[PDB]
């Protein structure tokens, strides 16, 4: 049986991402907003049971959990056509409806208050899974609900489900923009603490990188939350394509993530997407070759991560996984790898063998694709530390100024001290250094 | 389930020794694959080899 | 002659001989020699035929 | 991989020349004004990567850098149809737009001030080059931007790219016209000094010779910078054809020039073009013979270099390389060389074996050639020192009168002294002496400090 995945969408940003993801999956699989397979959805080649459950022999219901501490967003979601896609028994809603006020400590306290409800929802969804691998949390690290409640949920899942895998879709705060969320460094610190102690995999979604990509790549002068959510949904779709387009390889999440996490500590993943196109440039289906595809993917303008230009650290890729979707010629893949090696388009770890894995994938048959070939890059690249290093520097800048800490001291999670934030900052600094160390042969002894 | 620390360190050392032996046998395998690829002009094995030492971990062993 | 041209490209084979075997593709030969310099400077006893073929394919 | 070449266009004249060169290269390669290869340009046999970069799988972007200290020229370039051909990251425009005021010292100070920004732009353009060989500077030596900013850029490129070749196309002031820029000879002297110390090759473009050719051959009473730039673009196209038409030999600039520059001091190159035709005479593809080619090339009217008449030095040809484009028979080349030797049509160096090299080249297939045969002459002639000696004499003539020197003294490079002019005069004197020595067997010791 498939390894079912429960999707947890946390806070405003996380819930928007989850909703758009479920919409995109429905569109790709030809699933109606009510969870019933459309008559046109005759291609039974997708593995819905990883991410969706069948309610009947005909109705596929997303294995999606929509979680918010504030009722406004949940009520707005419940007014969409997709209200029937998610199993209502897998939905835990905080009774107080007040949200976390963009406070991680408040989100954690709300999670503690809704702990029973959340774990009841989780168990109810778990019994519906024949071979549940684990839970996937989609949230923002900058808010209160997705950060605080998400951290609480991660802690309780780690304590209660120690044998299940924990993947996260964690939206990280913009590190290049001055965050209006003065406690974002506190929220980010608490989320990094939980990722270090209680998460098994952290997918970093930098809102700064999303805005940068929308401006430079999507030609969006003022990226709306909706446009960012649609880009995120496209990324999630690409990440789930191997579930949605079954094939010979990478048919399971553990197979997908094994190449990205060489050691249990090296569990911080960076993402890449291809082809990156501006909304206006859909018109010309470019006959991109695997070499051409990878070359455009190797361009930072097409990279879904905005890493700062670190001049001091010779950042390098620790590992690369290329998930390519669409019509792919194996000889073109071979030539692409050859050209990448000849051109040294990727630097690998010096302390062990490392390479770019390439997967060729089919597109969803129910959604007409304007592009013959699409691609996801999963990469471990030390320059991703520069995003983490930039977040750490912003944290240190607030902590050194004690800015907005009185509001956290008002909350019980932060009432007595901010030691969790300082330990998180130190751990994130060590993470940045290790990512830089992972470019060096001495990474074998890094952190010893 | 876990002298126990000594047992764990001994297990790690044994795993590392097995890993060393495995790596040596793998390098011998890669050498034999190279010989076969040179005899049979099998570009596939050359592509596999280029994949295997992208970081050059196996390159020094091939030179040795 | 028609058979030789269509099936064995005899004239095309001669043109290929001119371009490659007669070093007619001078830019290719230059780049190949530039790449080979660190290899061709080595003792011929140190050359690996598989490595030389891979270098040739890469230079092409 | 091709050896990519970055083209630097400096000041008003240099930038106009660069723009017209990029237009000519696009036309020869069949690149649209947007930088895209035209559908009819199916002959993928050209090496664009030597001189052009690919902007996309279809779009070829010239490896050209347009550099000015005044924004007017850069803005005028950005207003042309070819604005989309070039990679915008390879376009550096001075924010102040004020130029160097026709002051070499001001241009040098501006280059030093924009060194970091300019080198960042250069590196951005360099990443688009797979195997960048080096930079080619197109500039004037009499102005401020092309002379001064060009000298600053040359210094910083030599410091940063010490292993790459630096060739310059240096437009020299008209020597037959009285320059209204009384300090033009001083600016030219400072630029020649920097070319001596920091450039490896200076292509001298005398505006006087360009105007004379336009008047007598093009019937242009007042040759515009644009007409000179179009002639220069034709010359540059012919010089780059061997990059654009790959063959067995002469596929790179360094291979071509290696035979011409024996010592670092003998870095003054002369040019020649053939066939020289008026625009109206395009109709008749004249079957010019190698003997006929060689005969027309020996006419001073067809040489693309205005060397002064040195009366003191028995100037001679050390070596000659003829780059011939079009249909060439090797047996006709051999018979032509034989006839040239029998007729003593070429004088060789007296200190070593020397001959006239002949290169046969194809024409661009994308550009229809009105001429069956075209040719470039490269020659080493000691009289080119007389051009440098004449520039030195003009510098000395301005410095002795201190004319317009106060404007240079306003800029730090010339604020305290005119030592760059005196160094230019000394370098030109050493060049004259070496050129005279190069006609003599004692050239074996030419350029030795004991001989200096």
């Amino acid at each position: 049986m498939p390894r079912e995945i429960i999707t947890l969408q946390l806070g405003q940003c996380g819930n928007q991402i989850g909703f758009e993801f479920w919409k995109q999956l429905c569109a790709e699989h030809g699933i109606s907003p009510e969870g019933i397979v459309e008559e046109f959805a005759t291609e039974g080649t997708d593995r819905k049971d990883v991410f969706f459950y069948q309610a009947d022999d005909e109705h596929y219901i997303p294995r999606a959990v929509l979680l918010d501490l504030e009722p406004r967003v949940i009520h707005s979601i419940l007014n969409s056509p997709y209200a029937k896609l998610y199993n209502p028994e897998n939905i835990y809603l905080s009774e107080h409806g007040g949200g976390a006020g963009n406070n991680w400590a408040s989100g954690f306290s709300q999670g503690e208050k809704i702990h029973e409800d959340i774990f009841d929802i989780i168990d109810r969804e778990a019994d519906g899974s024949d071979s549940l691998e684990g839970f996937v949390l989609c949230h923002s690290i900058a808010g209160g609900t997705g950060s605080g409640l998400g951290s609480y949920l991660l802690e309780r899942l780690n304590d209660r489900y120690p044998k299940k895998l924990v993947q996260t879709y964690s939206v990280f705060p913009n590190q290049d923009e001055m965050s209006d969320v003065v406690v974002q460094p506190y929220n980010s610190l608490l989320t990094l603490k939980r990722l270090t102690q209680n998460a098994d995999c952290v997918v970093v979604l930098d809102n700064t990188a999303l805005n940068r990509i929308a401006t430079d790549r999507l030609h969006i002068q003022n990226p709306s939350f909706s446009q960012i959510n649609q880009l995120v949904s496209t990324i999630m779709s690409a990440s789930t394509t191997t579930l949605r387009y079954p094939g010979y390889m990478n048919n399971d999440l553990i197979g997908l993530i094994a190449s990205l996490i060489p050691t249990p500590r090296l569990h911080f993943l960076m993402t890449g997407y291809t082809p990156l196109t501006t909304d206006q440039s859909v018109a010309s289906v470019r006959k991109t070759t695997v070499l051409d595809v990878m070359r455009r993917l190797l361009q930072p303008k097409n990279v879904m991560v905005s890493t700062g230009r670190d001049r001091q650290t010779n950042h390098c890729y620790i590992a690369i996984l290329n998930i390519i979707q669409g019509e792919v010629d194996p000889t073109q893949v071979h030539k692409s790898l050859q050209r990448i090696r000849e051109r040294k388009l990727a630097n690998f770890i010096p302390w062990g063998p490392a390479s770019i894995q390439v997967a060729l994938s089919r597109k969803s048959p129910y959604l007409p694709s304007a592009h013959r070939v699409s691609g996801l890059m999963m990469a471990n690249h030390t320059s991703i530390s520069s995003l983490f290093e930039r977040t750490c520097r912003q944290y240190d800048k607030l902590r050194k100024r004690e800015a907005f800490l009185e509001q956290f001291r008002k909350e019980d999670m932060f009432k007595d001290n901010f030691d969790e934030m300082d330990t998180s900052r130190e751990i994130v600094q060590q993470l940045i250094d290790e990512y830089h160390a992972a470019t060096r042969p001495d990474y074998i002894s890094w952190g010893t | 389930l876990d002298d126990t620390v000594q047992l764990v360190s001994g297990f790690e050392a044994t795993i590392n020794k097995f890993d060393k032996n495995f790596s040596a046998h793998l390098l011998d395998l890669l050498a034999r694959l190279s010989i076969y690829s040179t005899s049979d002009c099998e570009h596939g094995m050359a592509s596999v080899i280029s994949r295997l030492d992208f970081n050059g971990f196996y390159t020094e062993r091939l030179e040795r | 002659l028609d058979v030789l041209n269509k099936k064995y490209s005899l004239l095309d084979h001669m043109q290929a001989m001119r371009r490659y075997l007669l070093l007619g593709q001078g830019d290719f030969i230059r780049h190949l020699m530039d790449l080979l310099k660190p290899e061709l400077v080595r003792p011929a006893t140190t050359l690996y035929q598989h490595n030389l073929t891979g270098i040739l394919e890469t230079a092409v």
